[PDB]
């Protein structure tokens, strides 16, 4: 046991377990040159750079998955939520924790992977003829997420038996729990909204059904963590 | 078994048809000896599962003009294939003063000719296309349209003040060079509905691929 | 004037050859690329991303579809029992279909290489026994029984132990043409077989659950190659 | 003969295509050139004059055109009084067609930079106060009053003492690509918003012109980019 | 970014159509099927305004002769393009011993043939041409018109004796090149009168850009 | 464009001339040879023997 201090948040995470980091590459600020040039981005190391603990999702023997979308999810609550809202231009790398209390005697597995431009489809209708672009619920699911209605097909014609080809980690109760990734600012410029476009998406998906004899509790918690790495905005509002 | 027909560019070379105009001397569509089309990659029907295969790419492009008469036979008409630069307004007439602006490249080539062809460098002002954008772009629903994707547009039409003598069809093959792309993502799995989004068919939901009885029996 | 006489293939178009023309737009700078995280620069650099392999590709129906991801071990099998079993056909239609390689492998024509086929027991953690699990090289049918499957490359896995192994094939080569109903593919004909057995029954303490789930994940080893293109695709661009 | 095969393009005439063909006149020696004072080498020379910005493009009358260069500050004003206001928008229509930065870029379809739009109080000497020139980046709405805007980039300027202030547009970017009714062109979208206030009435001593006029001048700095030719332009040649 | 796309020659480049000869087998316009064009670079629109932008100008032109018939089509027709050194005289008739002087260089190409393109260099006897000229060169009103800048005049004409057997149109395009530039002078903001000087209409004037209700509204 | 004349000869397809063509596969790698026992070079091997 070995509790992270970084900002007046304090999670009691384990020591130092496994973390992926996205794409290779550990989110950094920027050398000298973008969508601003005689614009000096000021970098929030203030108060943008502490734990966000978001409401833990319940898992039940049911639940099809879940997913949220960056940098949305935030822009919500928090003073990262602050920024986001009150900035014109934003580029920020990140650094993901997903973590499940559950016993020895539950079992499980879920695929917790960060998929990049993340689009939603819905229904197309129900059979699959209207042209209806999925609601503002589903393109930015504040911190709360939203859950996945064909997890096989991702919600997009993609099927999740090949989800692992991103930045992914494994998450099987009787293994372990926590899980982590550090993502990185992955965009076709250098500054982007942080309002509008949502530069990725976080998908949390049971792959091995959540099961437990009868009489534990049915529900297992995962909760999780963030903190934003490496903040920057331009132009205030 | 060198590892180079695996590359990116051995991927995705080779000249496919992405277009074909047509233009009928008497009928319905095209009624006016020309027509405008879209610089859309996608008008090669395979493409668009391939290139989505990544979430940037970056390329330019060899298009070639293969223009005959819908019986395949070559004749002495002079046509022009102009180039709309994603930004400039395209024609509407037979001879909106479009086809007269400079900064809109013409090609005048006789079906006599071999094939015309010419490269388009990679328009887009972002660092790469993007075949995902999940946002908007700060009534209507404009998700997951992505602006600044716009190759430009082609107008082909007969040269000269008056219709032409014979029918035509213009078949637009389009090879991609030099590509580079970016982030991997899972491969589609269910058919395509819209040219638009990636919705699919809500029940119509089929397994990624063939099934058998029991996974006992091989 | 220099001297010229012109040869065959004059004024003609190969839709591959790939010699120039000029630019549409001479003075146009493409807005510079910067860097984006993660380039790819070769397919075969995804041909060796663990997928999962629906080894349990047998539930069609449409809300079940996500029960292909695994196959599953309980207390009702005894010992010796056979679990499932498929073939070594990253191409071919079949379980491997679900993974990334063999999608990708339609894509192409012909291949071979090393492959890696993972097992992840996703029971619980009160679970214990061992599974065997064996390849059968081309030929020598599926083993009779779990005994005479284990006097041949196999491995017995322990999951009250390691709770996840890894089994190599050796190597699978989809060359060896033939002529089906009229797609003359080159069909694999080297299709491996991968067997898992039950080599103990499925252990569980009062209070755990009496059946658990295993995924597969598949991905070819770093010798793999892929010769010849060919654009099968069912998944066709339709006009809204 | 040297053996020789035609790609396609062949005979083929492309208007921009640039290679070459021989002179009708070959021993013909063009009047060598002398000097002329000030060259151009490429138009973002001139991007970088000032011009006058006619923020006052209201009156549209004949006779007036000439009041379109400069917009007034007078008595009558009282402090927070908004006094005008306009967008960062060097393309699209509005105040900046005036200007040759304007002008220029409308014979282009893209571009960013940094601009700079000074400030001329053309008042009495005996006048004096304070102007509070405030600029919004894209998004934030035109503050509400004069305090809100204040809390933001923004330049209080005292004519009392500098007869002259300039303001630093940090950076517009018109690319962010659009499609109105046909007219697709790359709709700026990045439209900053400058606007200037009555920080203190204005004032003056008996015997001075109760009213005076400030004229404005734009550019765009060094930094300034232009992509893409496009040949709009509305007054042409016209036959006899 | 690169700002090369702001320079002068890439302003100025582009093959644009400055002239449109018509040969019609019989008719009004041209009736001797030959006719005279004067070159004359505002055979493009939007090119005056341009120009203009300047005082002083120095340049080369690489004209290229697309010729078929109204209808666009091809045919076994021989022409003859010549060119009239500003001093030299013009033909007058179809066989005015004009054609025939060699100092007045021709170039025959028949319609089979891809379109026929030729250089011309910089002509005027000055040190650059001069769009202005504030005063007379050293009855009648010869304001602001500057001689010496003259670059020359084209003769089309179908080869032979006879009349041609089908009618044509010869489209001439001219690309400059090699451009220098000086003087920056303000943008023409008043509708052209005439080809010859700056006059506008004396009350018509409107102002340089659209207006707007109140200059506190935007 | 860089100034040059036809000669005699032009279009014509002489089946025993052998210039040259584009690859119909451009990217194909023609799986490398290995070592055959006994190959022949010259018919001239043969009519020793």
């Amino acid at each position: 046991v070995a509790q992270l201090t970084i900002g007046n948040s304090t999670i009691t995470t384990q020591e130092a377990a496994n973390i992926i980091v996205g794409y290779g590459e550990w989110p950094s600020y920027c050398s000298d040159s973008d969508a601003t040039a005689v614009d000096k981005p000021t970098r929030p190391d203030v108060s943008v750079n502490r734990f966000y603990t978001l409401d833990t999702k319940l898992w039940e023997k049911s639940s099809k998955g879940w997913y949220w979308k960056f940098p949305d999810v935030l822009t919500e609550t928090g003073v990262f939520g602050q920024n986001a809202q009150f900035h014109y231009l934003y580029r920020s790398g990140f650094c993901i924790h997903v973590q499940c209390n559950a016993s020895k005697f539950h079992q499980g597995a879920l695929l917790v992977a960060i998929l990049p431009e993340y689009v939603i489809g819905t229904v197309a209708g129900g059979t699959g003829t209207e042209d209806s672009h999925p609601p503002y619920k589903q393109t930015q699911p504040g911190a709360d997420g939203f859950e996945l209605q064909h997890p096989y097909v991702l919600d997009a014609g993609i099927p999740i038996s090949q989800l692992t080809v991103c930045p992914h980690q494994w998450i099987n109760l009787r293994t372990n729990n926590c899980a982590t990734i550090i993502v990185p600012y992955i965009n076709a410029l250098p500054f982007d909204s942080a309002l509008n476009h949502c530069n990725f998406g976080l998908l949390v998906v049971p792959i091995s059904p959540l099961d437990y004899d009868q009489g534990a509790t049915p529900v297992i918690p995962i909760t999780i963590t963030l903190a934003p790495m490496c903040s920057e905005f331009a132009g205030l509002r | 078994h060198s590892t180079a027909e695996t590359t990116l560019d051995s991927f995705f070379s080779r000249a496919g048809l992405v277009g074909e105009i047509d233009l009928p001397l008497e009928g319905t569509t095209n009624p006016n000896g020309y027509a405008n089309w879209d610089i859309d990659i996608t008008g090669y029907a395979q493409m668009r599962r391939k290139v989505e295969l990544f979430t940037y790419m970056r390329f330019d492009a060899e298009f070639t003009f293969v223009a005959c008469t819908p019986t395949g036979g070559v004749v002495p008409q002079l046509l022009q294939y102009m180039f709309v630069p994603p930004g400039a307004p395209k024609p509407d007439s037979r001879e909106s003063l479009a086809w007269q602006t400079a900064t809109n490249p013409s090609v005048f080539v006789k079906l006599s000719d071999p094939p015309a062809q010419v490269s388009v460098p990679f328009m887009s002002p972002a660092s790469a296309y993007q075949w995902f954008y999940d946002g908007y772009p700060t009534k209507d629903l404009e998700y997951g349209a992505c602006p600044n994707n716009m190759m430009g547009t082609f107008s082909v039409r007969t040269v000269g003040t008056s219709k032409s003598k014979y029918p035509l069809v213009v078949r637009i093959y389009m090879r991609m060079k030099h590509v580079r792309a970016w982030i991997p993502r899972p491969m589609r799995n269910q058919n395509y509905l819209f040219k638009a989004n990636p919705n699919y068919a809500g029940n119509s939901i089929k397994p990624t691929g063939a099934s058998r009885t029991a996974i006992t029996t091989l | 004037g220099f001297p010229t006489e012109l040869k065959p293939g004059t004024n003609q178009f190969l839709t591959t050859d790939d010699g120039v023309s000029a630019p549409i737009l001479p003075n146009f700078y493409p807005t510079p690329c910067i860097h984006i995280p993660g380039e790819v620069r070769n397919l075969l650099e995804l041909c060796q991303v663990e997928t999962i392999l629906e080894v349990n590709n047998v539930p069609t129906n449409a809300t079940s579809l996500m029960e292909r991801l695994r196959f599953p071990v309980s207390a009702q099998a005894g010992k010796g029992e056979l679990c499932a079993v498929f073939r070594a056909d990253p191409g071919r239609s079949g379980p491997w279909q679900s993974t990334l390689l063999g999608q990708l492998c339609g894509y192409y024509t012909q291949w071979s290489g090393s492959l890696e086929v993972t097992f992840m027991f996703t029971g619980s953690f009160m679970a214990t026994g061992k599974m065997l699990i064996a390849y059968t090289p081309p030929g020598g049918p599926l083993p009779k029984d779990r005994a005479t499957a284990m006097l041949g490359t196999h491995v017995i896995w322990d999951f009250g132990l390691q709770s996840s192994v890894t089994l190599v094939i050796p190597w699978i080569s989809n060359t060896h043409y033939r002529a089906h109903a009229r797609d003359g593919v080159f069909d694999y004909y080297t299709t491996g077989l991968v067997s898992i057995w039950y080599q103990t029954n499925y252990v569980v303490p009062i209070g755990a659950p009496n059946t658990a789930y295993i995924i597969a994940l598949a991905a070819a080893q770093k010798n793999f190659t892929m010769k010849l293109c060919k654009d099968a695709s069912d998944i066709l661009q339709t006009g809204t």
